[PDB]
């Protein structure tokens, strides 16, 4: 079978494949990151220190 | 007397004037935060 070689085993072609995908991966992490979690709106919101008055009398 | 009791004036001076710092350090973080809610409107 063709799939079946020692020739597709160490292909280069396939290896600049890897190459370039990771490459443009690399370049593109930034964008990847780029997802807002919207946690620290709920802390905002929810976060209440304690605004009681101390009274001694 | 108009009062039924003789107060501490040192320790009535002494609560007003932390409680006073207390209020107007309050009212800084209000408008502080009132900041963020004119912004957001």
């Amino acid at each position: 079978l063709i799939p079946v070689s020692l020739v597709d085993l160490i292909n280069i072609n396939i290896i600049f494949y890897i190459l370039l995908l990771y490459t443009l991966l690399l370049f593109f992490i930034p964008l990847f990151l780029a997802s807002i979690n919207y946690t620290y709106h709920y802390i905002y919101k929810y976060y209440n220190y304690n605004y009681n008055f101390i009274n001694n009398n | 007397p108009p009062l039924p009791f003789t107060p501490d004036v040192l320790q009535l001076q002494l609560e007003h004037n932390v409680l006073k710092g207390e209020l107007i350090d309050r009212l800084r973080a209000l408008e502080y935060t009132i900041v963020t809610e004119q912004l957001q409107a």
